[PDB]
């Protein structure tokens, strides 16, 4: 119980414990017909920011 | 140098690669057709001189150029995608490009210099190689700090139309794309080699944005007051424009390199109080909107020392002007619960006020 | 049946192992004509839990320690989130259904007596994913083997063994 | 805390020491100024650590990446106190 | 009235417990002090005999 009873963490830098923002990284290279500009990976920007 | 005697503060642009710092973050190897995308998602280096200490340099830089202490609070990002050839190995490594701020003491015609390095963006150097191939140390090592991007020497010496509007408050949307002078809003420049693509991203943050506010007087036109008036006029809430994001992505041709300069922009709102054809009070509110992108080519190889421009704003978007009247909060509103069909009489229960009403038929009254 | 000396052996059978009866428990995506579907995941915390199938004389601690000492260490590597994704573009006038699985790494601790295996424990490390896609018409019958998997198999086949002891 | 002097007929025959508890001393009677509540704690006419699982706690991965909070400590001010000592002279032995 | 009766009975028991605590704090403390002094006397006499 002592080990697992961490003090309650604060919220994000703006306040709150809900979902964080999002950021898209790594646009795929342009193909012969498609721009592929929106083919990327979405990741939570402030991951584990409590 | 061709300058008068005194002290000067100079920005030499961003895109400065520090010496001995080439393979510090790491690199990537891609074999065949793979696309390697090495980027970043997020501390100034001081080099003082007996005459110019740390506080002197910091204060002068904040006074003239972009506030790096506040700019370190906002995040940045870049991608630097690169594709491997058909049958050959590709190795690309990433380093940081900084902004070189000098403080010079010019006597007669430079007897002192202090340098401040502010981390701006990234730079990726790539080479195509085969196993057991010797590569010259010039590609891996940098003996002296040098600039790869544009060379500038922005220096500063240290020391009407009629408006047929009625009386009342007005809110005017003055357009989009207002950047600040002296590259104060420049989020950075990215150099992309031929056959590669690169992007600059602005992640944003929850409830973390910096609107600009300048009011005639703080008694009647405060930040809270003008925010409420903007909310009434255009439904402008600033809890918005913080979950959004913008990314500028561009590929380069196979025969030349490119430079992408990305700035943060603002939308301008002027809250005015028109009385008898005179602007009694005026406030300006700049809401950070979505940035601005510029694409340039590397100039051929001399540069001139140019003075900094006057502190102000530059509009990069289209010409715009929208005037919207608003209800004065200091004047009460009386509602007529029923409609008006043909004839209606209203009794006043001495200050000016508003009466809200609607008619039951479209016509002249 | 194996050709090895008697004793205990730590074996890696590579990654890309898809388990049985749990193919589309994560769900799938239906993409109409023209559009692109990107199905991905981010192995960080709960899907990054290894599966132990131990035997007598091979407890969890024994197999775990042996596999960390010989092969890659997963207890510390699973704390770091690694993302993967697939992208599939549907035809111009057709519908495409794609579903995601989990590909693991098959680790074994075998006991060879004579020239035959008499005992074997298994440890599955969640490695990455795998998207299986088909192009279908409304009312079209799809082979039952496309969705269901009766027995485990590797979609990539190795057997790496280690005996437990100029001027 | 107290020095008891057994005076004889004014010569100290014996001097004894009585020590203190070391806790905070109050001269106000707590019981006379305490009111037993009526509408509070008016209900209800060895087993407390049962919701703790050793295995579940042991299965939690250790915290590797820590996001700091800027102000997590305040200060340390040691408590310095001076102990008073009264002297009581008595004829009847204690 | 039954609920009021039960509440009043519980209040009476609360007052009784308060008096018990008063006895423990003010009276039993002195008897414990006497116990400690008597133990010290016994130990002193044992030491002298030894």
């Amino acid at each position: 119980l002592i080990s697992t009873a961490i003090p309650f963490p604060y919220g994000y830098i703006g306040g709150g414990y809900y979902a964080p923002n999002m950021i898209t990284f790594g646009s795929a290279p342009k193909s012969n017909k498609k721009l592929n500009s929106l083919i990327s990976s979405t990741i939570p920007f402030p991951y584990a920011g409590y | 140098i061709d300058l008068a005697d005194g002290n000067y503060v100079v920005s030499r642009g961003d895109g400065w690669i520090l010496s001995r710092q080439n393979q510090i973050l790491g690199g990537s190897v891609i074999s065949n057709g793979s696309t390697g995308i090495v980027g970043d998602l997020r501390i100034p280096y001081y080099y003082p001189t007996p005459s110019f200490n740390e506080e002197y340099i910091k204060n002068n830089i904040q006074t003239v150029f972009a506030n790096f202490t506040e700019a370190n609070q906002i995040p940045i990002g870049f991608e630097f995608s690169k594709t491997a050839p058909s049958n050959k190995n590709l190795y690309m490594y990433l380093q940081y490009t900084y902004i070189r701020y000098e403080i010079i003491k010019v006597l007669q015609h430079i007897i002192e210099r202090a340098v401040l390095y502010v981390p701006s963006l990234g730079y990726v150097k790539s080479i195509e190689f085969n196993p057991g191939e010797k590569i010259n140390k010039d590609f891996y090592f940098l003996t002296n700090d040098k600039c790869i991007l544009n060379e500038q020497f922005l220096y500063k010496k240290i020391l009407q139309r009629v408006l047929p509007y009625s009386n009342g408050l007005y809110v005017i949307n003055k357009g989009d794309g207002y950047i600040r002078t002296n590259d104060k809003d420049l989020i950075g420049t990215l150099l992309i080699e031929a056959g590669s693509s690169g992007s600059i991203i602005q992640p944003r943050l929850r409830n973390t944005t910096r609107p600009l506010f300048t009011t005639s007087n703080d008694a009647k036109f405060s930040q809270q007051y003008t925010e409420e008036r903007l909310k009434d006029a255009f439904n402008v809430q600033l809890f918005n424009t913080s979950t959004s994001l913008f990314k500028f992505v561009e590929e380069a041709p196979s025969n030349k390199n490119i430079c992408i300069k990305a700035y943060n922009t603002y939308e301008k709102y002027e809250l005015i109080d028109y009385q008898n054809g005179s602007i009694v009070n005026k406030a300006e509110y700049y809401l950070p909107s979505l940035g601005y992108c510029e694409v340039t080519n590397a100039p051929s190889p001399e540069v001139v020392k140019t003075q900094v421009a006057e502190d102000g704003f530059i509009q990069n978007g289209p010409e715009e002007e929208i005037v919207v009247g608003v209800i004065d909060p200091s004047e009460n509103i009386q509602e007529i619960n029923t409609a008006i069909s043909d004839n209606y009489t209203y009794n006043i229960p001495n200050n000016p006020f508003y009466i809200l009403f609607t008619v039951n038929t479209t016509g002249i009254y | 049946t194996i050709d090895l000396a008697d004793g205990n052996y730590v074996v890696s059978r590579g990654d890309g192992w898809i388990l049985s009866r749990q193919n589309q428990i994560l769900g799938g995506s239906v993409i109409s004509n023209g559009s692109t579907g990107i199905v991905g995941d981010l192995r960080v915390n709960d899907n990054a839990i290894p599966y132990y199938y131990p035997t007598p004389s091979f407890n969890e601690e024994y197999i775990k320690n042996n596999i960390q000492t010989v092969f890659a260490n997963f207890t510390e590597a699973n704390q770091i989130p690694i993302g993967f994704e697939f992208s599939k573009t549907a035809p111009s006038n057709k519908n495409l259904y794609m579903y995601l699985q989990y590909t693991y790494i098959r680790y074994e601790i075998i006991k060879v007596l004579q020239h035959e295996i008499i005992e074997r424990a298994v440890l599955y490390v969640p490695s990455l994913g795998y998207v299986k896609s088909i192009e279908f018409n409304p009312g079209e019958k799809i082979n039952k083997d496309f969705y269901f998997l009766t027995n485990d198999k590797c979609i990539l086949e190795q057997f790496l063994y280690k005996k437990i002891l100029r001027v | 805390e107290e020095i008891i002097n057994l005076l004889n007929n004014n010569v100290s025959l014996m001097r004894s020491n009585i020590y203190g508890d070391g806790l905070k001393s109050t001269v106000d009677d707590f019981y006379s100024n305490y009111k037993i509540p009526y509408n509070r704690a008016y209900e209800y006419h060895d087993s407390s650590l049962d919701n703790v699982n050793i295995g579940v706690i042991d299965n939690i991965p250790e915290i590797i990446d820590v996001n700091p909070y800027k102000e997590n400590c305040d200060k340390f001010s040691p408590v310095q106190k001076i102990t008073s000592t009264r002297e009581i002279n008595t004829n009847i032995p204690w | 009235l039954f609920n009021i009766y039960l509440k009043n009975i519980l209040y009476f028991k609360k007052v009784y417990f308060n008096f018990l605590d008063q006895w423990w704090t003010e009276y039993y403390s002195q008897y414990f002090d006497l116990i400690c002094m008597a133990k010290q006397s016994i130990l002193a006499q044992e030491k002298l005999i030894k």
